[PDB]
């Protein structure tokens, strides 16, 4: 099993802040890592197919990079539309683990 | 690279060794993964009686009744268990996946399994998108248009590589060989063989000569499923690059002139090409594993017989004590006419007459009741008994080697070992075992 | 287009067993595997393992096995999962979900209560 | 129908029997009469010099040479008698008629024959018809017309049926197998199994695996006359249904060890699927009878040996008295691994060094100078001398049913014999007047 | 030409030999270049994006792709030693451009070459004219165009050709064999049949069939140079008509009756076609050198065993001292039909059953422990162990020439001479040592 | 050989009577039976392809039923333009055979 | 649009011999076969038997054997009957007729008249 | 060697005259002749390209015969623009001659 | 359209080297051999002989064997020829031809010669 944990677990930033969240790995794995927005009360939804592509739909705002065990997101600026608490989790091999889940606030 | 080719013929063995081959021996495959996105598309609910319309409705049916095809073969040596263990790996839950998500912008892409292998991708056909973005839209709802005749003539030649493909593996039960056109094409051949993990020397050779590659190759089917068909080709890689390599042309030797009625003969068992491998040289018995292409053989351990360094001292001696030779001893007088790179032997024997000859010189040479010898210059062609053998127009640095026939040291009051195919060490134990039956039986007879 | 359809809340007691259904519908059925997923209730997203929507073989994470099984009817495109031995710890919302394009795809959840 | 095979490895005889695979037999065919409507359309007196009038002339072209093909094959096994009878019945004149008048409105109907055979008919393809309504029309007159694109594509995709048809026949020289796709399409040959005479147990297992059927069947030519071109499908049908069938998979055993120079073996002649019809089991020896496919394997007695109930003796007990067996009994020491349903049986011997292998652990297992067996387990590839070997990656209740070799019986004086492949019970007769030999001989030696 | 066919089947060798075949014997070929005017066109700078510009583009690849095929094969018996010779002299630097300038304004014309060989020359295919006239022009600058859907279907299918020649002699890698349609259409064929140096009975003969003249001819590869693609078709032509030919059915005839255990058999080494050629008789040994049509059969002497002409004293008396006949004697007991032209031979032997057939009487006759004969008159099926045999439905003056089987004139004390392929003479000589070891041995047991 | 008779030899009916004529077999025939009008003085052609499918060009007036052995015609309406001799014959098999001629008349 | 032509009548006396021709206009005269019938005066109609178009080996009826005799000319698509050995029971008329989907197809008729 | 030589080594004609050249050959060659149009100071072109085949843009007045051995030019009209040298010469084989030069001048 | 350029002309003296190229544009390089000519002052045309513009193998006739060899690169699309050992009888006219449907196709004219 590999457990993938989350730096920032509670995050609280302003409306023009660009802000940034990593995930760690126990083991290698060649990207196969993707986050996901959880809105509360609701079913969350993908944003970044990989750790290098966004997904259909996102604004281009969200960006990752990363590869290897280091993995982390780009937000180019906070939009008060997006908010909610965010997840990652890789798909390299059963089973599968999330991570802590990063709480994203307003400042 | 002069095609610097030198044949030594002999007449101890009448067998003609040529040399200056670069061989090129394969020692390993290559297994990469090459994905068809097919599309699970509905029977449509179309009503339409134009010809159009009618004409992509069968050759929908044609690419359906294609993909039941081939979930029908998914249902159920090393020259595939490479192939057999990729698809094994990929069917577990997942791989596709990930496979899918790696070429999702990419037609080619490096991906790492579960296990640990790293396999190059592919994306050759999209017919996925093809379909769901022209075909799906206008022949969706119940009104049925298809205004233009270039769309039904492109889906019909981007679909007909498809069909071959099926057809392909539905007559080879799931594994062809060799690689088709139509598989992988030329273009996309060469851009896998410049991805290759060798050097530029081995990248280079292989890139020169493709149809030896196609014909070495070979191509597997894994998975339908997830939309999407993969198929694993096996291209090969040459370990060993420039080996002096030599092919063995040998020859029915029957008894000295004939002797009227019956007797022996010795032709030597092993033929086909040799190649030296670290050291030690290796041995390709069946004629179908080795290809010639110029003045450089193409080979595959496949089935090679591995053989110690000593194997040259069968030529130049064939009773050496240092290696063991073999000659498959029979009783059979054929006149045979064994063509060479740089000559034809010519065993000609007993009643049939056998003459050389040229197209414009006639007749120019007689053989006698021995397998003799003919060189490529002043020759073109070579009249054994009542069909005519072409003898090769290259030019090399032939080379007579005579000597005396091996069958006069055999004994002439009987020819034992009748259609024996052994070494020759266990010929002579076969000739000391019969000599053995015949003291025993004259002392036998001496004592009665 | 594609769209995944659960079943509805449910408020029960322990010791009896819990029958929730996904749907699948825009794809043939037959290809894609159905996932399941666990949510407790404040924490992360557990993962159950998967049913193969072709044969029929389940497979389960080390944590959820004993009690938990999923069923599928490939006629009605419909995957249900059977709870039975309930716990107090069931409560929490359940996902299904399948693999498109990388990572995977969840449906709206079906928030299970547990009562006494 | 779960796939519950049982492979039982014996360490007597070393031959591995595969079990719970539930056979269907042929014992039958189904003539069925598929005419194509041909048009004999003379030379049309068009001028036109417009390209679709071209194209269209030289199809009419290619449609009048294939014509003329399928006549000049008409100037001139059980696999073809059933065919060949009803291409001579429909020889005899008004037969032709009364298959037209009962298709004159249906593409589907029974036919009567003057002997008695009721025959079912078809109308795949309507070629007359078509001609005669599009391409004669406009195209009738000195003047020439076609102005439509669709009609000349509709045309050439419809005679491209008809022109492979051609082809293969004459490749084929008039009788062609496999059924391909082009003589039956995988509809219509659905719809011809919907209307056979048999139970909905027959049609349901014959309708499962359609591709096996097209494997068995066979093809046709019998006449073309009166604008008729008729070729009979010869379809198979399946009497018994779901009998035990097990495979028998054999290897070649080697003297104990390996004694140094020379010395015997006895691999078992009989190999192939086994199946029991009508309490008595039947006998498959060639490879390209019986086909496997999932849990269950199809089979054909157009050339299977009957043999009586006892056939189960030979596995279990070689020597018993209550069967005959049989044992090709060689000299030739080679490595080999044959490999099975749920195992991989590996005669290591002599010198070349044989190991079981793994991806991930890599090599797990050494052999020995024996026909070992490794199972599917922990195992998924066998590396034998030069060459790996894929083992098979099924599940089932593997039985190693170990044992002792029967080499250790016969006598170490001398092991006669050489190639021979006769019953077990001839090769004691050989044994026995081998020893008769040698008795004779140290007896007339004493008598000396 | 009425098919006056009798067989006369004998009971002595049970070998029944047909009559009334007038064959016609190939004793050469007739090599002829045919060229396709290829057309090195260099990699057009286009840009546009339309469908059918790019269909252009893709199939201008395909062209390009085979000729650079055709100059890779280029790069490196009596079945090809004539057109590689013409080959080797077209090679030499000129002849091409004489080739050119003699079919400069004609599609025929007779060449001669350098060495003396004249040889008529065709233009099948002429891309280069197209290809610069039609798709140079337009798809030229920088701007793109094709209005014509016309225009890109007839570049396909005339492209189509290329396409299938450059796959066929990729397959047969330079030789290919039998001269497939696409290589040389029927209508050439005929036309180049028409000029053929030969008199009017041996045109009208090769002129009636022709899918037998397709079987044996072939064709070569020579040269892609000078923007012309010849490869050289070897028709053969038939030196010899109407010459008297019979085939020689044989049949394994086993002891008398079936004595229990063991035993001999005598089958008749030589089968296949025989031919008088200028008063010695020819002899074919392979089933695929000759080839049936209506009554007359067509042969090919590249590799015929020719034969003096006392070959018929065989069939009548196999005994005579005047010929030397042969016999494979072999000692396994399987019961067989070899199916003739007016009967069937069966050898009932064993356990097994035989039983004759009719459609409507049923089963009409039961076989002994012989090998019988059975007329085509009242016989439509026959029935030997588990297959059935069709009886063929020819009329002819059938001729049960009944005897004495000769096994009963060998001695029954023992059989020997176990799978042996030589002459009646040598068999001779082999019963006689074989009793010469017997009598030795006895006469030896005697003196002890 | 299969010998084929008419019950009704001679017959005169009005101009709206509705017809009817049968033909047996000694043998079994499925279907096979054709029926021809023979005019005075003329060529007489088919008017039922089998026997249940009326020619192309026939009046919808006649028409067929019958298998085995039985086997007879339907004529909706007579119309006077419609007179001659009918004829029924089968062609199961060699030889061919006809029927005693059905002379049809006017009341 | 198939159009069969037969020959004119004929009088004449028993002795002497009958030629009636039949020509096929519409087809290839190859497969077609022609057959032949008789019509007795004031009887049914009787059949004499077929005449193949392809090589040319008649069969006939039982009834109609030794006197009668159809060759055929392919070249010129004309296939005529020779009635020698005139009887008196020769009146009525011939009919050349083929198979066409089912029942037969013939031509007009030909009246032969015997006197004396 | 094939040695080829031209009887009419100089030639002088009016503007309307009829010029005839003929070349010989050692050997025999089965058509295979040509002839050049030598400028002064310039290079010749071809203008036959076999014994019986004028070129592409040579005018009609050019023509040739014969067969073997002897071959022979056909000029219908002399026209001043055409005035020069005039060479044989065959490809039968290796090596390649020329003949002596036809130096046709105007009279 | 095909157009073959040479080189320029040259005077120098005997016992150098003279280097003359000839360059072929309108078609493929590789299928085409370079056929090469000498011109007499005031005589007949000369024929040297061929080389290969596929392999590079020239063949020489007898008479002109010993001083003159031709060279060829085929990226550069030219083939040019060498000439040491120069004599006094070396003026003249040089020709580059290829085989165009018959007859030979030779350019222009490039004029050497030779002082003291």
């Amino acid at each position: 099993d590999i457990q993938m944990t989350q730096s920032p677990s509670s995050l609280s930033a302003s409306v023009g802040d660009r802000v940034t969240i990593t995930c760690r790995s126990s083991g290698n794995i060649h990207n196969f890592l993707t986050w996901y927005q959880q809105k509360p009360g609701k079913s969350p939804q993908f944003l970044v197919y990989n750790a290098k592509t966004l997904a259909d739909g996102v604004p281009s705002r969200f960006s990752g990079s990363g590869s290897g065990t280091q993995f982390t997101l780009t937000i180019s600026s906070l939009q008060p539309e997006d908010f909610g608490i965010y997840y990652c989790q890789h798909f390299w091999t059963t089973p599968y683990t999330f991570g802590g889940g990063t709480k994203v606030e307003i400042k | 690279s002069s095609q610097n080719i030198t044949e030594e013929f002999y007449q101890s063995t009448c067998s003609a060794v040529s040399r200056g081959y670069f061989g090129a021996l394969r020692t390993g495959w290559y297994t990469s993964v090459i994905t068809i996105e097919l599309s699970n598309i509905k029977e449509i609910k179309c009503n339409g009686t134009d010809t159009k319309v009618k004409l992509i409705k069968q050759e929908l049916d044609k690419y359906k009744n294609a993909v039941t095809d081939l979930q029908l073969l998914m249902q159920n040596g090393s020259a595939i268990c490479s192939g057999i263990a990729v698809c094994k790996v990929l069917h577990l839950e997942g791989e596709v996946n990930k496979i899918k998500n790696a070429l999702l912008s990419t037609n080619k892409a490096v991906v790492s399994l579960s296990n640990g292998v790293s396999v190059l991708t592919f994306k050759v056909l999209d017919l996925k998108n093809y379909i769901n973005n022209r075909l799906l839209p206008i022949l969706n709802q119940q009104s049925c248009r298809i205004p233009n005749i270039e769309t039904v003539i492109e889906f019909q030649q981007m679909n007909s590589r498809l069909l071959e493909i099926t057809r392909e593996f539905s007559v080879n039960a799931g594994v062809t060989t060799p690689l088709s056109t139509y598989m992988l094409t030329n273009s996309e051949l060469l851009s896998l063989i410049n991805d290759m993990p060798i050097t530029n020397d081995q990248k280079k050779l292989m890139s020169s000569n493709v149809q030896i590659v196609r014909q070495q190759s070979y191509s597997i089917m894994c998975i339908i499923k997830e939309e999407v068909l993969a198929y694993v080709v096996q291209l090969p890689i040459y370990g060993v690059i420039d080996t002096p390599c030599w092919k063995l042309h040998t020859s029915p030797l029957c008894t000295t002139n004939i002797k009227e009625g019956s007797n022996i003969c010795l032709t030597r068992t092993d033929r086909g090409w040799y190649c030296d491998n670290a050291g030690s040289v290796s041995f390709f018995p069946q004629a179908d594993t080795c290809k010639v292409q110029s003045n450089r053989v193409f080979c595959d351990t496949m089935n090679s017989l591995t053989l110690p360094s000593e194997v040259s001292l069968c030529n130049t001696d064939i009773f050496n004590s240092k290696y063991d030779c073999k000659i498959m001893t029979s009783k059979t007088d054929i006149s045979s006419s064994v063509i060479t790179s740089l000559g034809a032997i010519v065993s000609c024997y007993g009643k049939t007459k056998c003459t050389a000859s040229n197209k414009n010189r006639g007749i120019i040479k007689t053989f006698s009741n021995g397998c003799d010898y003919v060189s490529n210059k002043g020759v073109d062609t070579v009249s054994v008994g009542n069909t005519l053998y072409c003898v090769n127009k290259l030019e090399g640095q032939n080379l007579y080697v005579k000597g005396e026939p091996i069958i006069n040291y055999y004994d002439p009051l009987v020819f034992p070992s009748d259609e024996f195919d052994a070494s020759i060490s266990q010929v002579n134990e076969k000739i000391n075992q019969s000599l053995a039956f015949i003291r025993r039986s004259d002392e036998l007879l001496s004592a009665i | 287009q594609i769209q995944l359809v659960q079943s509805g809340p449910e408020l029960k007691k322990p010791g009896a067993s819990v029958k929730i259904s996904c749907k699948a519908s825009g794809y043939t059925f037959t290809d894609y595997s159905m996932h399941w997923l666990k949510q407790a209730p404040g924490k992360g997203l557990k993962w159950m393992g998967w049913i193969t929507t072709e044969t029929g073989e389940p497979t389960y994470a080390d944590d959820f096995k004993g009690r938990f099984a999923f069923s599928l009817d490939t006629s009605a495109s419909t995957a249900y999962l059977q709870i039975s031995s309930l716990k107090a710890e069931d409560t929490g919302v359940y996902f299904c979900a399948r693999y498109y394009y990388g990572p995977f795809y969840w449906g709206q959840g079906t928030l299970v209560t547990v009562s006494s």
